[PDB]
RNA sequence: GUUACGGCGGUCCAUAGCGGCAGGGAAACGCCCGGUCCCAUCCCGAACCCGGAAGCUAAGCCUGCCAGCGCCGAUGAUACUACCCAUCCGGGUGGAAAAGUAGGACACCGCCGAACAC
RNA sequence: AGUUUAACUGGGGCGGUUGCCUCCUAAAAUGUAACGGAGGCGCCCAAAGGUUCCCUCAACCUGGACGGCAAUCAGGUGUUGAGUGUAAGUGCACAAGGGAGCUUGACUGCGAGACGGACAUGUCGAGCAGGGACGAAAGUCGGGACUAGUGAUCCGGCACCUCU
RNA sequence: UGGCCGAUGGGCCCCACAGGGUUACUGACGUCAGCCAAACUCCGAAUGCCGGUAAGUCCAAGAGUGCGGCAGUGAGACGGCG
């Protein structure tokens, strides 16, 4: 759809916790990237769905 | 007969908020500019948008520098 | 030193700053007599409002 | 017969200088208790002083110039550490211990880089 | 039949005419020229109307100039259209003029019919005007 | 103290820039000599970086002189305008430009560090 | 059978517009209408983000041949006249302009105080706690140079929790 | 808008690879000068506004700001100014 939407979790958190648009024709590959989500209290990839 | 114009913009209300001189408190805004028609001095922050506002008590001061126009506060003597 | 000023003609139909200034003199009827300080300040006021206002000095 | 139909490579490496500098400099708010260490390196010497650009005065400063540093047969890196080790000495004499580094235009690296260390376990602290 | 060939936009606001001719208040090029008294429009037929009743009269000799020019251009609503709807189409260009500027120059030998043909061209020009020479 | 020296600095940053002319290598400055080792060329030791001081101040820099050009700028007037006016019609007081003109003008100054002298 | 079938409108109707952004009109604080003058938006982006570092053009005379007025060039006046994702204005060489390296701050919870708002909202922002990013460090980092790229409330769907 | 060399119309009567619009053209640049612009400003005011100080009306305007009860009005006209 122009531009498609996207969600990212952690991995042992797995929440809903960030959200972004991308370009799903150019990326077919899927969107990493590192990050912080607060309860676990650090860092860590989120990863896409 | 028809006419294509007739549509506009709103009205940011911009421009110098806080004049030469004048007394200022920590986090007040000085100036909101589209472009860089002022620029930085001591104890000023340069915003997200190209604003100008203040970083510590104190009188807010113009002054030409080098050619351009540049705002910065002076810390009022404490009574 | 000091100044007699009497209002002479009335305040009718003038700009808003100028009747803010003769309340300032202190001039509420026409041809009022008031005596007032020879300031710098006061003779700007009435060099202002000099066309509704003749000045005679005393002192 | 001279006709310039151009421009001038030293020239414009000077003003080059200058130019990079004044990225650190705009930056740089150094006063008494952090005054700015500027460090200028010639094809034959380095300089470096230590000022408060509050007054645009400086404190000290030393270089490859004075006699009993020359006197050190050494190449330009050991100059260097023996300038950097002059200016922690001399600052720590005349009371001040933390300051700031002007990369002066140059890119880090090599004589640059032994004169920071130098000042850094000599116990200058910035 | 003067007119700028290209602008940035075809329509200009109602003018002030406000304010004394500065630009070409004094003769200079020939040694002849007219000078306006009255604020006025003047149209490029006008102008070039005066053109040519000078040209034509003065024949071979002498060369002529034209101080002015008309640039802005000027609209009127068609009859039949309630007012509204938009600005009109630009119909005339015309050349503002003020209080004492040169309209017209010229440098042909003699003083009389040089004055000859500048008569005329104030007779076909809207505005008075008046003759003036060189001299401080 | 002097200096025909180098860095950092100032200044409602061109009265401080540009152009032409002449001169500087004791030290410093540039250019400079070569790339094992640091490091770099979207190739190149051109840039940077590094080792050394054989050479030279031509370039660049500096200083001095030149009004060719930039440049600053009177007094005066004019434009302009705050207020008030007279049955439109423009004047009375206040404020006072721009451009142009005489002219001015080939920066000044601070702190440190280098060669001569004390 | 109960109903709907807009407003603006220089009378209505037909045309055109209906929100947002830029400039002018705008009378040198802000603001300030018109079916007035002129133009665009309903996005793009894992980098076009962050940071560190290097560096800066275009204009210019000549052409071992193609190759020409223009392709790439270097010598040596070179001060944005070139440009800066999408229009205009405002800015921008101390870069907001490119290249690369690395990497995610397009963080988490707050927020001194402000700007604008009739109101709901909308904008800016130093500092505090964890962790991380670039740079040895100094520091900068809470999205894109800014200003358009947008939608209230209800009803519902989905995930986690030391709520009932 | 009017002038100036104008090589080279960045080009032509014979195209020589070389002399002239030996030919009235075009002539670019720039330079001499003279206007014009709401979306041009290398310039730039009187006004207006915001901020600080001081005197005055200070037997009070009935001055301001906040909060609270109350309704109107959101059909303007004209004149002077831009
Ligand atoms: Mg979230
Ligand atoms: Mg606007
Ligand atoms: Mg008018
Ligand atoms: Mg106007
Ligand atoms: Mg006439
Ligand atoms: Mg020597
Ligand atoms: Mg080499
Ligand atoms: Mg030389
Ligand atoms: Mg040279
Ligand atoms: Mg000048
Ligand atoms: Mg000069
Ligand atoms: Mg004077
Ligand atoms: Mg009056
Ligand atoms: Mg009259
Ligand atoms: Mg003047
Ligand atoms: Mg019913
Ligand atoms: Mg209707
Ligand atoms: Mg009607
Ligand atoms: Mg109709
Ligand atoms: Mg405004
Ligand atoms: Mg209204
Ligand atoms: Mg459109
Ligand atoms: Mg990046
Ligand atoms: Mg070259
Ligand atoms: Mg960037
Ligand atoms: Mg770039
Ligand atoms: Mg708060
Ligand atoms: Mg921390
Ligand atoms: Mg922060
Ligand atoms: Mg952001
Ligand atoms: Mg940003
Ligand atoms: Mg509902
Ligand atoms: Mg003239
Ligand atoms: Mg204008
Ligand atoms: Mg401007
Ligand atoms: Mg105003
Ligand atoms: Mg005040
Ligand atoms: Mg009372
Ligand atoms: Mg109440
Ligand atoms: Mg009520
Ligand atoms: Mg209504
Ligand atoms: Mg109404
Ligand atoms: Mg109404
Ligand atoms: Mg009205
Ligand atoms: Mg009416
Ligand atoms: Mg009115
Ligand atoms: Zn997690």
């Amino acid at each position: 759809d122009v531009r498609p939407k996207i969600t990212l979790a952690c991995e042992v958190c797995k929440h809903r916790n960030y959200i972004t648009k991308k370009n799903r024709r150019n990326d077919p590959d899927r969107l990493e990237i590192k990050k912080f989500c607060p309860n676990c209290g650090t860092h860590q990839p989120h990863k896409e769905s | 007969s028809s006419s294509r114009n007739g549509r506009d913009s709103a009205a940011q209300r911009l421009g110098v908020k806080r004049f030469g001189g004048q007394v200022v408190k920590a986090g007040e805004i000085l100036v909101r500019q589209r472009g860089t028609h002022f620029h930085p001095g001591v104890n000023v922050g340069r915003g997200g948008d190209d604003t100008l506002f203040a970083l510590a008590p104190g009188a807010v001061e113009f002054g030409a520098k080098r050619g351009r126009k540049t705002v910065n506060i002076v810390p009022v003597a404490r009574p | 030193a000091e100044l007699k000023i009497t209002q002479v003609r009335s305040t009718i139909g003038a700009r808003w700053k100028q009747r803010e200034s003769l309340r300032t003199l202190g001039l509420k009827k026409i041809r009022q007599s008031v005596v007032r300080e020879d300031n710098a300040q006061t003779r700007g006021l009435i060099n202002t409002v000099h066309h509704l206002v003749e000045v005679e000095e005393v002192g | 017969a001279h006709k310039p139909v151009g421009q001038n490579i030293s020239e414009v490496r000077r003003n080059a200088r200058l130019r990079r500098h004044a990225r650190l400099r705009k930056k740089v708010a150094g006063t008494a208790e952090v005054p700015r260490l500027v460090v200028n390196r010639s094809a034959r010497h380095i300089h470096v002083q230590l000022v408060n650009d509050l007054n645009g005065t400086t404190l000290a400063a030393a270089s490859s110039i004075e006699a009993d540093v020359r006197a050190i047969d050494g190449d330009k890196k050991a100059h260097s550490v023996r300038v950097g080790q002059l200016i922690a000495e001399r600052a720590k004499a005349a009371g001040v211990e933390t300051v700031v580094f002007d990369r002066g235009g140059y890119t880090y690296g090599g004589r640059i880089a032994a004169l920071a260390d130098a000042a850094r376990e000599a116990g200058l602290k910035f | 039949m003067l007119i700028p060939r290209k602008v940035k936009h075809r329509k200009q606001h109602h003018p002030e005419q406000r304010g004394i001719a500065s630009g070409g208040t004094s003769v200079s090029f020939g040694d002849y020229g007219i000078q306006a008294l009255e604020h006025a429009y003047i149209t490029n037929r006008q102008i070039e109307s005066a053109r040519i009743a000078i040209n034509r009269h003065i024949k071979r000799g002498g060369k002529v100039w034209i101080n002015i020019f008309p640039d802005r251009p000027l609209t009127k609503k068609p009859a039949e259209t309630r007012m509204g709807s938009g600005k009109g189409s630009p119909e005339w260009w015309v050349a503002n003029v003020k209080p004492g500027r040169v309209l017209f120059e010229l440098s042909y030998p003699d003083e009389k019919t040089a004055r000859d043909a500048l008569t005329r061209a104030i007779h076909k020009l809207p505005i008075k005007a008046r003759i003036v020479t060189r001299e401080e």
